[PDB]
């Protein structure tokens, strides 16, 4: 029933301007003080910014006070980050979080997906998507910059033994992964695979299909 | 102001085992604390408050306890999905603060990696440059290596490895090591070789192709 | 602005939890710190769930007038305070209690006025809080989750409440006639019998000097003097563990009856004290509450030391010409 969406993340260069949104759903969301936690890649949390449930009371961690701006429209029910001056120790995945009092109290009771804010003066470049021939299959996500990738397999219909790796950071400055499956050996033929390859940052979007070859 | 350190860093534990994990505020903070889990690829969430008290549908194996400056968590019984990251916060101070975190690993019994490989597609092979892609498939424990051979010559330097988290019911790891090339040095050479080896096998493995 | 007595500011988990009746005076003195009293107030009469006072406590409470002398002095007592300690009883409204005009009602959850025949507070229930006329309580969407911020609670009049040492009827009578002298124009005042009249005038707001001698109704006066008399008895004393906070009943009667623990200059004079002896450990500390002393009123002859006294705003007829 409680739900947080968030929004507007993205490619920005150093010294540059951002508005994160989090649509709030299920719930009375101006009797609620809501908070912005952030996670560098591949480092813990921490917390950012709160407001309570009425805008009146705003408060901000020494790392980005006076960079950064928390907001909130009780009427469309959404929950907004202004962030300017961005750095690169700014990036990371931000989440928007439910608190259980009017007054911002600290029990970060729901969470939001997250988005992905990346500060680099490097340019977008959308992925090259290669196939790879119970046996395995897969496809090869390469040279995209920058993060993230969502690889489906059948829109979604194949979920069982499905492994997405983590992309590694090449000597070029470039994104590559690979997602692989395993099936039951008897799917020549008896079955069609295709993995859906997307990154919305540069809005390439790839259905590749994978089979036996000679 | 309120900084916060856990202990340990990180923490290797078998099902059913116990596991405790310790954090410590610079200054009293009563029982203003609260504990969260992150799963991989998940948002956090919080399994007690108050330094004590279960959230709701918080499974009883979970519980905590501490008052002023030093608290615990602790897991009575483990299971496969505990698998996480687990972060300390102190609300005393409306300047919220984490914990650096604890990561936990599941230990389980050790599991051989199925192994394959993949060579360059045609597609790939026209932009001048050819990866060759050997996956494991869960395994446990982590540590396995894979070695590249060309033509029986030890490739070295040329390839990355990549390493998924520990699933949450297999506790296995699965592994991907990719050997990039040129378009022209893939077509010097025929055999092209990933050999494993890991406590799971008796016997390294290896497999091939011939283009 | 003031500060607790002992006890910060509660940051409440659950507005579901219970409120626990301890027998500490102590222990009291933390819950009226941490506002659990009006909550209590609010649960009871108003079929209110949660809280007031999140983060807070009692020194962020509202006052009219704003400005309050006796808010400055985080120990003395407003009515809601002496109610907990079971020294007065604050009241449930009923219709018939007036309202008065001046303090700023919007958004209040609760609000407390000293009446001329005792004290009544005005409630709300959950998701709702006080209308600009403080008549009615409407829907706040602000409100819902039961963890609300001190300043939704308003404590009208400046007002200071303590031990009172009982008088006579003989006394409180002399009073009582002493008041009328002095305010022969009143008829009634918060619809009680003040003079007989027959020819009254419409309600009035009447900002009045008064005071609580534990009889059938308050003393108000014009001309009087007040003093503050310093007495150190053991309820001027608030004793706290470091760590685990307000110390329970039994350690609070070791403390002041044994010279067995820690304290200030003062308590250690009063009751004892003993060092060179703690470790690492944690034993009980208590040390003197903030207050100029106990209020000892002159007039009309006579010197009483009452159960409240304050300055507060009262509805009253007047004599129609
Ligand atoms: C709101 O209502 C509750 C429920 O009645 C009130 O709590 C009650 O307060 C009375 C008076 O302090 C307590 O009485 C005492 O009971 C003990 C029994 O353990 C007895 O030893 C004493 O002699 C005394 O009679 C009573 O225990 C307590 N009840 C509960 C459940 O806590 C509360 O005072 C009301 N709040 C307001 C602001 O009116
Ligand atoms: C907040 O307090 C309420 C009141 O005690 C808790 O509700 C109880 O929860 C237990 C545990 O599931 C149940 O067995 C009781 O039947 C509940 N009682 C009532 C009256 O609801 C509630 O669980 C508390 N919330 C949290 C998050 O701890």
């Amino acid at each position: 029933e409680v739900q947080l969406l968030e929004s507007g993340g993205g490619l920005v260069q150093p010294g540059g301007s951002l508005r994160l949104s989090c649509a709030a759903s299920g719930f009375i969301f101006s009797s609620y003080a809501m908070s912005w936690v952030r996670q560098a890649p591949g480092k813990g949390l921490e917390w950012v910014s709160a407001i309570s449930g009425s805008g009146g009371s705003t408060y901000y961690a020494d790392s980005v006070k006076g960079r950064f701006t928390i907001s909130r429209d009780n009427s469309k029910n959404t929950l907004y980050l202004q962030m300017n001056s961005l750095r690169d120790e700014d990036t990371a995945v931000y989440y928007c979080a439910k608190d259980r009092s009017y007054v911002s109290s600290g029990f970060f009771d729901d969470w939001g997906q997250g988005t992905l804010v990346t500060v680099s003066s490097a340019s977008t470049k959308g992925p090259s998507v290669f196939p790879l021939a119970t046996a395995a299959l897969g496809c090869l996500v390469k040279d995209y910059f920058p993060e993230p990738v969502t690889v489906s397999w059948n829109s979604g219909a194949l979920t069982s033994g499905v492994h997405t790796f983590p992309a590694v950071l090449q000597s070029s400055g470039l994104y590559s992964l690979s997602s692989v499956v395993t099936v039951p050996s008897s799917s020549l033929g008896t079955q069609t695979y295709i993995c859906n390859v997307n990154h919305k940052p540069s809005n390439t979007k790839v259905d590749k299909r994978v089979e036996p070859k000679s | 102001d309120i900084q916060m350190t856990q202990s340990p860093s990180s923490l290797s534990a078998s099902v059913g085992d116990r596991v405790t994990i310790t954090c410590q505020a610079s200054q009293d903070i009563s029982n203003y604390l609260n504990w969260y889990q992150q799963r991989p690829g998940k948002a956090p969430k919080l399994l007690i408050f108050e330094a004590s008290n279960l959230e709701t549908g918080v499974p009883s194996r979970f519980s905590g306890s501490g008052s002023g400056t030093d608290f615990t968590f602790t897991i009575s019984s483990l299971q496969p999905e505990d698998i996480a990251t687990y972060y300390c916060q102190q609300y005393e101070n409306l300047l919220y603060t984490f914990g650096q975190g604890t990561k936990l690993e599941i230990k389980r019994t050790v599991a051989a990696p199925s192994v394959f490989i993949f060579p360059p597609s045609d597609e790939q092979l026209k932009s001048g440059t050819a990866s060759v892609v050997c996956l494991l498939n869960n395994f446990y424990p982590r540590e396995a290596k894979v070695q590249w051979k060309v033509d029986n010559a030890l490739q070295s330097g040329n390839s990355q490895e990549s390493v998924t988290e520990q699933d949450s019911k297999d506790s296995t790891y699965s592994l991907s090591s990719t050997l990039t090339l040129s378009k022209a040095d893939y077509e010097k050479h025929k055999v092209y070789a990933c050999e494993v080896t890991h406590q799971g096998l008796s016997s390294p493995v290896t497999k091939s192709f011939n283009r | 602005d003031s500060g607790p007595i002992i006890c910060a500011g509660p940051i409440h988990s659950n507005k579901s939890a219970g409120i626990p009746h301890l027998l500490g005076y102590s222990e009291k003195i933390c819950q009226i710190d941490r506002l659990i009293h009006v909550s209590s107030w609010l649960r009871n009469h108003s079929q209110f769930q949660g809280y007031v006072g999140q983060r807070g406590g009692r020194s962020q409470v509202s006052y009219y007038p704003a400005e309050n002398s006796y808010s400055r002095w985080s120990g003395l007592l407003s009515p809601c305070d002496a109610d907990w300690l079971g020294m007065l009883v604050v009241k449930k409204a009923r219709e018939s209690d007036m309202i008065v005009p001046g303090p700023s009602y919007k958004g209040k959850v609760f609000f407390e006025r000293p009446t001329f025949d005792g004290y009544v507070g005005w409630g709300c229930g959950s998701g709702k809080s006080r209308t600009e006329s403080g008549e009615l309580c409407s829907s706040d969407s602000g409100t819902s989750s039961g963890l609300l911020p001190s300043d939704r609670v308003l404590w009208i009049g400046d007002v200071a409440c303590q031990l009172m040492t009982p008088i006579p009827e003989e006394t409180f009578l002399e009073l009582k006639s002493f008041s009328q002298s002095e305010f022969p124009d009143i008829c009634k005042i918060d619809g009680i019998v003040f003079n007989q009249c027959e020819g009254e005038s419409l309600p009035q707001p009447f900002d009045v000097a008064w005071m609580d001698v534990g009889h059938s109704h308050k003393i108000i006066m014009r001309e009087h003097k007040t003093k503050w008399v310093q007495e150190s008895s053991s309820k001027d004393f608030v004793c706290y563990k470091e760590g685990t906070g307000p110390c329970s009943e039994s350690e609070e009667k070791a403390c002041k009856t044994s010279g067995s623990c820690r304290g200030d200059m003062q308590f250690c004079k009063v009751a004892g004290c003993e060092h060179g002896e703690e470790t690492s450990e944690a034993k009980c500390r208590c040390s003197l509450v903030h207050k100029p002393g106990e209020v000892v009123v002159s007039y009309g002859g006579m010197r009483v030391r009452p159960k409240c006294y304050g300055f507060s705003r009262m509805m009253a007829t007047l004599h129609h010409h």
